[PDB]
């Protein structure tokens, strides 16, 4: 219930 | 396939007083070397041997291009085109030249592309980013099994699942048990898992791999799983290799619903090492080796038997692993003959071999605040409170 | 969960609270004894006093009576009060029989109050083991271990509270009917029990050794250390 | 050392109350030393990004390694290792991840050499095991309050400057100080310079130093009575 | 007391006097030594560094410049909702990968019957046309598949599940080998059957037991692998497999492990794939499916009746079944004749038989320990007291 | 959710099971096996030592005792449970043999001990009994008025009257192994015969003379256990 | 976890309330009690003094029970007299079954039994108190224990409990001569004692109240030193400390 | 009692750069973005003329550390970390005054309540008799 977690960021790259 | 690697040079370690028969075997070795540096400095300054065919070379030269960009091949089609994915992502379907070897085409083998029109123009079976060239051993730790006080059961457990498959066999598919695929070290931190670790890469006669846990996440999408197939996949290629990814609750910890992006990625990175794992058939001559501290917080899907059958257990030494590893780390020592070392082994306490060690080298400080280097008992009576920082007295007696 | 609760069992079918009891004893010292032919010695591990402590009052080996003697691991209130308890059992067993206590009945006396300690909330397990020797009217050496779990085991040479097992393998791999001869070999023996645990030698050693119904006197500081010349004259002697 | 037979002392971890020298200990040694001091003090190895605190780690071990032998101070290394929680969920996994890199850095495989580490805490018992274990972290230096000599000390340094009157005797207030920090005592020195400054003076007495103690030193204690009295 | 830090004249001291004599020429020597060798190292050099370049004579240069100046690439791309072309809007937005989406239209080599929703397509990459569809193929060299047609497990290889093979035998042997008896009853064979338990009691082999029994090849499909990597073309993956398996006689089509696809957009495009291959193909065939999992995190539109008939629990093996998996496990290695498999069965309380098998590879470790040739009883022995258990059971329970 | 059903003896399960009792029972298994077979000419009890030490007095352990010279008893589980349970047994009978001098039927030995057990749960423990389930089974032998007679005791209180039962560690294969052993024209030695034969293949370790305590009871004699000498003489054979 | 109800056992095996019980003494007030050569004096804080108690009491850290026995306490002010009063009884209870003072090993052991009972079973907190006991008998002449809320004790011949007691029993120890040490020696020792305890740069005769038994004329006598007697030894101390800084 | 205004009326009254700040818009939801955002104010403030950082409600983020079991709490105790590091750590800072207001200074944490980190601890108590009669007169 008390949970309340942070976020993590994964980006890609992307381009043609 | 190809052979394994990790060189190293002679143990010598022989001899420590300094007597010159470490000066004799030293000089035998200065001089091959010598003789090396020299031989391939002739051959080097004579060597006359280029050109030939040239012609074809070139204009096959000048079909590739310049520059040529290598991707991944991941899927292929009839003979002529193939699926190729760039570092950035993105795959293509391609044409694929005449002069590329079609046996060398497989899904996963770097291909070189043309930059412009891309089409497989060339295999490159020598990719190994720089990661995991890193994650490579070349040179081998000093540590050996010399250095290592105790564990003698750890130590045969890890050799009969990591050297005797290496070493013959036959005992194995003669009692028709499968060879342990991966095994995985644990206990108490300082108990001597990494130190196994490095005796194993020192007494070794395969590829050993070096790897943190925490070193396969990546920040790029996709990048995580892909450097653990391009580690395994160099695994295989150098076969036969040992694959130690130390501290691995890096990873391992339990699976759990992801929420965010990166929480997902990383779950995709263990899954690809679990899938790694299983896709090598244990009877192959690759295996893995796993520390940590932590076991309790591993996921029970990583130390299935299925997966990890073995679970080699690193305890607190006992006393008598402790007056081993404590002549062990006393062994470059000049001490005295009033030093007995039999008092702080009997106190109980939770000492390690990293806190051993640590207790020598606190004592040899304490010799050298004197200004001498005999270091006396006393020396080590004061060291070892010194660094033992940290039950209500008399309530047990 | 099922461990905190004395009178639940496990699914398995465990007591987790009396286990837990008798592993509280392993946190406190080392204590032995051995029965000998004429003579019954118990050696306990004796705890340095820093500078100020009265070991006149550190108590670790108590007799219940003139023809029984004991050792204890385990926390020293709950020791306290079993022995009380006990010794004044002893004395209404001497009401109601007029002969001696022997050895069997003061132990099962001991292990069934352990027991009825164990046997409901409310109650706490005493968390104790206690080695009791003794000789009984026809002189015979006994040796009992009681346990936490209420219970008791006749052994002829036994080991309680920390490096127990350690001394247990010491006199499986030493203890011989030759060995208990003489009092001397079994002060030989019982010494090189405690100098397997306790390195120190010297002192943090007690003994007692009970003969034929002389109100056992514990060694005092002068002849031990006569006996542990004896046992390093004896190790240089044989290399 | 090495004629010694002794292994070279790798770590070193300053803890003790909040505001003892710990950090002032570590700017001495930057401004004395002829190694390429870091200063990497804790949380900026936490970024957003997966992965990227333990590539930071690498890299800050690597540069380090390229330069002469080097310091590395990790101030109130509590943020990033403290202690790997079970599990994830709610858990923090990608700053024990970081943690993990960086003992393996300390201490693992690669044995890095010439790469002595101070790390500093206010709270060393939360500290991982994995961490303060000898060998990565040896010599666990305390920093306790000063006692009434080493404050006569720190209020000598911290009253150099400062205009003094004759008859002013510093030893009554290290004295008037029970069991304060140096940052406490600094702080008592910039009190009296402003009680100074209020009556636009340049010199400070000995009732300033004195008025100083007593407000830096101020704290709410038990107004109850009763509850102060539960114990005997 | 304070401690005076060494001198200059006190350093100089110690680095002298109580020094071996040899101090010198050997850290020289082993300078020199390692120098050399980074001198090895850097001037060796590398190699080749060889490129695939294929042996001469097969080399049409000529050609692969042709091709070089006259092909052309084209990205790939995921497919997705065709706008309800019907001839008139034939446009469709297709995903290339991490790259942007775009709304086109079709090249006229390629019929819209040959397009359709969630397959890969090339395409140009100026007007992005969908040049030609690229079907993922088939074949159990990629990924993991079926890879099997007739198993080698036979009834007398599973023990410990006699109620739970009976029951499996109901299921598909029945309605398969008998189809009369269901025809003649009036009844629908049973559609759906799901197999859960705890991972290790033995539920795959099962069902491979029985595929070998059945007459019918075998099927294993991973959810991790349609979950993996090998996402998004999974769900035409299993078309293609669903596809080969009306193509044979008769398919023991089963899925490993769905709990990581039943508990996610290509996720769910292969589980709405899955309903309409299930719901779709009639009931009458004889490709049955067997339905296996480990957490009882299904979707409630799955178990819904007429997609699942039935449930079997496999629970953890019995004193006879643990004893029969020692024996079988014992079988394939080089024991004595006189083992007490069942105080080994007995010494197991609530052990997988994958703990069991584990068990059999401790003790012929322990054989091989104190190399001897054949495993003893007391190797059992150790090797329980290892793997099961991860004073107090000895000084209580008597 | 099982979890809030175990926690007390006075819980009743949506299966209307006792958890508890249950768990009891699981209790014996930790204890070692004990055999008792019946036949015409009397009862024999057949029980493994485990020893932990060789050191161990063999009598300390006792996993065999008589309540009465016409009466023998084994037991599986709690030591200090069985010493009770035993004591109480051996208060009974001489309790029986002061009221009407005479000796009891081994059944009213297991009624008067089953009335000691499931007392658990009884208001009767104000001055104090077990708030918990007795964690042994128990096994009784004898010869009465209706010649030899053994029944077998759970800790929930149930008693039967046995032909042969094993219980303890290793209950279930054992019991299966003299389902088809056993015949009812069993001689006396050939059932102590196939009683050892039994804890041979069941036994963890060799058959000496110190893993294995014997007793017998025939109606001519008492209640006798195998002599170091006498267990030789019945291993000898084996 | 296992935190719960005395009668619970940790795992590990301790005794998680009884721990917390003998934690809490540090809580309380310091005070130490040593054994001079002739005499035996306890040594207390007077933590709570702040400017309007009116002070109408004989001691308050001090517990006289016996013409051979006083005792010092730390710990929980309800638990302190509820034990002052055991003691009491049971003191004189001895007295009139046996005509004789009760011996010092005996008393400590009874309370030691009562603090037990209080933790080994009931479901109830046990007795969060510290004792230091200091008497004569004819068996060992003079005595000194100190208890514990556990239920165990230990003769000692010097022991500070409560606050810093470990700083102020690591420095007792360092400044202990067994066996030749006068009552006068021994007071000075324990002011210098608390001087180094407080968290003051000078303690005061108000915040310290001494108490101390001695033997003559075939007597046993237990006093509080009055205001006077402490302020003229705390000025001897403070001026032997000017004297030593002077000598520095 | 006019912690605020006496906030607003220093910001007024002053040649400073100003940089207003509320400890509830320190916690940041991605991992590491709070320590960063006090990375960034104080290097900001830093980097320009002789600034204020006031921080309105630090007891958001400032409250007494403790043994955190979660993420959570430990990027909140991450984020105070990384303020105490900033005020007085390694590398000083010049001409750089904070303020940082409160309802509850008990709980703060002792590292922050520590000269060289928050030299004085105004207390703000409610009006007394006179400060009630300023207050009514310049309000009236
Ligand atoms: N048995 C041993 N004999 C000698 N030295 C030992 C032994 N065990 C540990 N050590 C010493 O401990 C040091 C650190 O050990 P190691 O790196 O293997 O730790 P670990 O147990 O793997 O712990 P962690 O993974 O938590 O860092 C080694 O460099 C070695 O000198
Ligand atoms: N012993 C001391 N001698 C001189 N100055 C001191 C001493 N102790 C503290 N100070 C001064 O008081 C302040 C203490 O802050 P500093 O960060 O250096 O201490 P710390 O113990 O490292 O604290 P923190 O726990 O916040 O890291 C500094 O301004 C420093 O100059
Ligand atoms: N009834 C059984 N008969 C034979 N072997 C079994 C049985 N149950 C389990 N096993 C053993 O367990 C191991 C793993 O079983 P597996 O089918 O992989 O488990 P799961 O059902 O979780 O897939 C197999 O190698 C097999 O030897
Ligand atoms: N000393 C004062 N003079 C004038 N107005 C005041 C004073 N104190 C409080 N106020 C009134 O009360 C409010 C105080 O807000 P403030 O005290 O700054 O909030 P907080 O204390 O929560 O920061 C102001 O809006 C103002 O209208
Ligand atoms: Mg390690
Ligand atoms: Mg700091
Ligand atoms: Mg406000």
């Amino acid at each position: 219930g008390n949970l309340l977690f942070l976020a993590c960021y994964c980006i890609g790259g992307m381009s043609a | 396939t190809k052979g394994p690697d990790a060189a190293s040079k002679l143990p010598l370690v022989t001899p420590h007083t300094q007597c010159r028969l470490k000066l004799l075997k030293l000089e035998r070795i200065k001089d091959y070397l010598l003789m090396e540096e020299e031989f391939i400095r002739n051959q080097e300054q004579m060597k006359p041997l280029e050109e030939k065919q040239e012609e074809e070379r070139s204009k096959v030269d000048d079909l590739r291009g310049t520059p040529m960009s290598v991707g991944t091949l991941e899927e292929i089609i009839d003979d002529n085109h193939a699926i190729v994915s760039t570092s950035v992502g993105s795959e293509h379907y391609v044409s694929i030249l005449s002069f590329v070897d079609k046996d060398l085409l497989e899904p996963g083998c770097s291909v070189l592309l043309n930059h412009k029109v891309h089409a497989v123009i060339g295999v490159l079976m020598d990719d190994t980013d720089p990661l995991v060239t890193v994650m490579k051993v070349e040179k081998a730790p000093q540590e050996t099994y010399a250095d290592i006080g105790g564990l003698d059961n750890q130590i045969q457990e890890i050799k009969e699942s990591v050297e005797l498959p290496l070493t013959h066999p036959e005992y194995y598919e003669e009692m028709g048990i499968k060879p342990p695929k991966g095994v995985i070290l644990y206990g108490p931190p300082g108990t001597g898992k990494t130190l196994l670790a490095k005796a194993v890469a020192n007494q070794t006669s395969a590829t050993f791999l070096r790897v943190v846990g925490s070193e396969l996440i990546q920040k790029y999408l996709g990048d995580g799983p892909k450097l653990v197939r391009e580690l395994f996949r160099v695994a295989e290629e150098h076969a036969p290799s040992i694959v130690f990814i130390d501290e691995i609750d890096a990873i391992g910890t339990k699976r759990y619903d992801s929420n965010s992006g990166g929480e997902r990625e990383i779950q995709r990175t263990m899954l690809e090492l679990l899938n790694q794992l299983d896709g090598f058939d244990s009877r192959g001559d690759v295996k893995v080796i796993m520390a940590t501290n932590r076991i309790e917080t591993l996921d029970p899907a990583l130390i299935r038997p299925g997966r990890i059958d073995r679970k080699i257990e690193f305890p607190l030494p006992d006393e008598k692993t402790k007056k081993r590893i404590f002549q062990i780390h006393t062994s470059r020592m000049t001490l005295a003959d009033d030093v007995t070392l039999d008092d702080l082994i009997m106190a109980k306490d939770d000492l390690s071999g990293a806190d051993i060690k640590a207790i020598c080298t606190e004592a040899g400080l304490m010799a050298l605040r004197e200004r001498r280097m005999k270091v006396t008992n006393e020396d080590f009576k004061k060291s070892k409170e010194n660094v033992l920082y940290k039950t209500p007295e008399g309530l047990y007696l | 969960s099922y461990d905190r609760a004395i009178t639940v069992f496990s699914p398995d079918g465990h007591l987790f609270q009396v286990e837990y009891a008798q592993e509280a004893v392993k946190k406190g010292s080392t204590a032995v004894g051995v029965r000998g032919r004429d003579i019954v010695v118990l050696g306990v591990e004796k705890k340095s006093v820093a500078k100020l402590q009265d070991e006149r009052t550190v108590r670790k080996i108590c007799a219940l009576d003139d023809n029984v003697c004991m050792a204890f691991a385990g926390l020293t209130a709950d020791a306290r009060i079993v022995i009380n308890r006990a010794r004044v059992e002893c004395q209404s067993h001497r009401l109601t029989v007029e002969d001696p206590v022997t050895v069997e009945y003061i132990t099962r006396y001991i292990a069934s109050l352990k027991q009825r300690y164990t046997q409901s909330n409310g109650r706490r397990p005493f968390g104790i083991s206690a080695l009791i020797v003794g000789f009984d009217f026809d002189g015979t050496p006994r040796l009992y271990q009681t346990d936490p779990s209420g219970t008791y085991h006749a052994w002829k040479a036994n080991a309680i509270g920390r490096g127990a097992k350690s001394v247990r393998e010491f006199l499986e791999k030493n203890y011989t009917d030759e060995a208990i001869e003489t009092d001397d070999l079994t002060i030989k023996l019982v010494i090189k029990a405690l100098l397997e645990v306790v390195q120190s030698g010297g002192k943090n050693i007690e003994l007692a050794v009970m003969r034929r119904d002389q109100s056992l006197k514990i060694l005092n500081p002068e002849e031990i250390e006569k006996y542990v010349a004896e046992i390093e004259k004896e190790k240089e002697e044989n290399e | 050392f090495e004629a010694l037979g002794i292994a070279q002392p790798k770590g070193v971890l300053l803890y003790g109350p909040p505001g003892t020298g710990k950090t002032l200990l570590a700017r001495a040694v930057a401004h004395h030393t002829d190694c390429t001091f870091i200063r990497v003090s804790g949380s900026e190895l936490v970024q957003k990004f997966i992965g990227e605190g333990a590539r930071m780690v690498r890299e800050l071990f690597v540069m380090a390694r390229e330069h002469a032998p080097s310091i590395i101070f990790m101030d109130e290394i509590d943020s990033i290792g403290s202690s790997r929680l079970e599990g994830g969920s709610g858990g923090d996994s990608e700053v024990q991840r970081t943690m993990l890199e960086l003992l393996n850095q300390l201490d693992g495989f690669e044995a890095t050499k010439n790469i002595k580490v101070i790390m500093a805490t206010n709270r060393i018992d939360i500290l991982d095991s994995a961490l303060l274990r000898p060998g990565r972290i040896d010599r666990k230096i305390e920093f306790p309050p000063p006692n009434e000599e080493a404050r006569l000390d720190i209020l000598k340094i911290h009253s150099r400057k400062m205009n003094l009157t004759r008859g002013i005797n510093l030893r009554k207030i290290a004295e008037l100080m029970p069991g304060a920090s140096g940052a406490e005592v600094k702080g008592v020195c910039t009190e009296a310079g402003m009680y100074a400054l209020r009556e636009r003076r340049v010199h400070v007495t000995q009732e300033d130093f004195e008025m100083a103690v007593a407000k830096v030193m101020q704290k709410d204690s038990e107004k109850n009575m009763s509850i102060k009295k539960l114990w005997k | 007391k304070p401690i005076r830090a060494l001198d200059e004249g006190d350093i100089a001291l110690l680095k002298t006097y109580g020094q071996s004599t040899y101090s010198r020429q050997i850290k020289q020597v082993e300078d020199d030594i390692q120098q050399l060798l980074k001198k090895i190292n850097e001037l060796t050099g590398i190699k080749e560094s060889d490129t695939g370049l294929a042996p001469p004579a097969l080399w049409d240069l000529a050609a692969d410049k042709q091709t070089l100046q006259s092909e052309q690439p084209l990205q790939v791309a995921r497919c997705t909702k065709i706008i309800n072309a019907d001839s008139e809007d034939p446009k469709y937005i297709i995903n290339v990968k991490q790259f942007a989406k775009f709304v086109v239209d079709l090249s006229d080599q390629v019929a819209p019957t040959d397009i359709e929703e969630g397959m890969r397509v090339g395409v140009d990459r100026n007007k992005y046309q969908i040049h030609i569809p690229l079907p993922p193929k088939i074949d159990p060299t990629v990924t993991m598949m079926q890879v099997e047609e007739k198993p080698d497990v036979t009834y007398s290889d599973v023990g410990g599940c006699k109620e739970q093979i009976e029951k499996l035998r109901e299921v598909v042997e029945t309605p398969l080998l008998h189809p009369e008896r269901f025809v003649n009853l009036g009844i629908e064979p049973p559609k759906g059957v799901l197999l859960f338990g705890p991972p290790g009691t033995g539920k795959t082999l099962c069902a491979r037991a029985v595929a070998n029994r059945t007459d019918a090849c075998f099927i294993r499909v991973i959810g991790s692998e349609l979950v993996q990597k090998y996402v998004g073309e999974g769900a035409r993956m299993v078309r293609e497999l669903f596809e080969m398996a009306r193509t044979k006689k008769a398919c023991l089509i089963f899925f490993d492990e769905i709990d990581a696809i039943g508990g996610d957009n290509e996720v769910q495009r292969t589980m709405l794939e899955l309903i309409n291959q299930l719901d779709g193909f009639d009931p009458r065939g004889n490709i049955k499916v067997l339905m296996a999992t480990n957490r009882p995190t299904l979707d409630p539109a799955l178990m819904r009746p007429g997609r699942l008939d039935r449930k079997i629990e496999f629970s953890l093996p019995d004193l006879e079944g643990r004893t029969h998996i020692f024996k079988i496990h014992a079988r394939s290695m080089s024991v004595e004749r006189d083992i007490r498999f069942e105080l080994l069965a007995r010494l197991c309380p609530n052990s997988t038989g994958a703990e069991i098998r584990s068990v059999c590879t401790e003790a012929g470790m322990f054989a091989i320990r104190a190399r001897r040739k054949i495993a003893t009883e007391k190797d059992f022995l150790e090797a329980v007291n290892k793997v099961i258990k991860s004073t107090p059971r000895y000084m209580t329970y008597n | 959710t099982r979890s809030e059903y175990d926690r007390g003896v006075n819980t009743f399960s949506p299966e209307g099971r006792l958890f508890q009792v249950e768990y009891a029972i699981e209790a014996i298994k930790l204890g070692s096996t004990a055999i008792g077979i019946q036949t015409s000419e009397g009862v024999c009890l057949a029980v493994e030592k485990r020893i932990t030490s060789p050191l161990m007095e063999p009598s300390s352990i006792e996993k065999i005792v008589e309540i009465d010279a016409h009466i023998g008893c084994a037991m599986s589980g709690l030591i200090a449970d069985a010493k009770t349970l035993i004591d109480k047994a051996r208060v009974e009978t001489q309790n029986h043999w002061f009221t009407y001098n005479e000796t009891m039927t081994v059944e009213s030995v297991t009624q008067a001990v089953s009335n000691l057990a499931l007392q658990f749960g009884e208001e009767d423990a104000d001055p104090g009994a077990m708030s918990r389930p007795f964690g042994v089974a128990l096994l009784f032998g004898g010869v009465d008025e209706k010649g030899p007679q053994l029944f077998h005791m759970d800790p929930s209180g149930t008693f039967v009257q046995c032909d042969a039962r094993a219980i303890g560690s290793a209950s279930e294969g054992a019991q299966s192994s003299l389902q088809e052993v056993y015949h009812k024209s069993m001689t006396l030695k050939e059932a102590i015969k196939s009683s050892l034969i039994i804890l041979k293949q069941v036994m963890e370790e060799k058959l000496n003379a110190t893993n294995i305590e014997l007793a017998t009871v025939q109606p001519g004699q008492n209640f006798h256990m195998f002599t170091k000498e006498e267990l030789e003489e019945v291993i000898k054979d084996i | 976890r296992y935190d719960s109800r005395t009668t619970i056992f940790s795992p590990e095996g301790r005794l998680y309330q009884v721990e917390y019980a003998m934690e809490a003494i540090g809580h309380a007030g310091t005070c130490l009690g040593i054994l001079a050569n002739d005499g035996v004096l306890l040594a207390a804080e007077r933590r709570n003094i702040h400017k309007l108690l009116d002070e109408v009491f004989f001691s308050e850290k001090i517990y006289k029970l016996n013409e051979d026995m006083a005792c010092s306490v730390a710990g929980i002010t309800s638990d302190a007299n509820v034990l002052t009063n055991e003691l009491r009884l049971i003191a004189q209870r001895y007295l009139l079954q046996y005509q004789e003072p009760i011996p010092c090993e005996q008393l400590v052991t009874a309370l030691c039994d009562i603090k037990q009972a209080y933790t080994q079973f009931g479901g109830k907190r046990p007795f969060g108190v510290s004792l230091l006991y200091i008497g004569w008998d004819k068996h060992y002449g003079f005595q000194l224990y100190q208890s514990d809320p556990s239920g165990n004790y230990g003769g000692w011949k010097a022991t500070c409990i409560g606050n810093n007691s470990a700083a102020a029993v690591s420095m007792l120890k360092q400044d202990y001569k067994e066996g030749e040490m006068t009552l006068k020696s021994a007071l000075a020792l324990a002011i210098k004692v608390l001087n180094k305890t407080m968290d003051v740069s000078k303690l005061s005769a108000e915040k310290v109240e001494i108490a101390t038994l001695t033997r003559e004329n075939g007597k046993t006598v237990i006093r509080v030193l009055k205001q006077k007697e402490v302020e003229q030894l705390i000025k001897k101390h403070e001026e032997e400390e000017a004297k030593a800084e002077r000598e520095k | 009692c006019g912690k605020t205004m006496l906030a607003k009326a220093v910001a007024h009254h002053t040649t400073a750069a100003f940089i207003r700040v509320v400890g509830s818009e320190f916690v940041q939801k991605y991992l590491g973005e709070g320590p960063r955002m006090v990375r960034d104010v104080f290097r900001l403030a830093k980097e320009n003329a002789p600034a204020i950082i006031f921080i309105d409600e630090i007891d958001a983020i400032a409250t007494k550390r403790f043994d955190a079991q979660t993420g959570a709490d430990r990027e909140v105790q991450r984020i105070l970390l990384e303020l105490l590091n900033q005020m007085d750590g390694f590398d000083q800072n010049v001409n750089v005054k904070v303020i940082m207001a409160t309802n509850r200074a008990d709980t703060l944490d002792p590292a922050l309540l520590r000269p060289g980190r928050l030299d004085r601890k105004i207390e703000f108590p409610l009006p007394d008799r006179r400060q009630k009669r300023l207050i009514f007169s310049t309000i009236t």
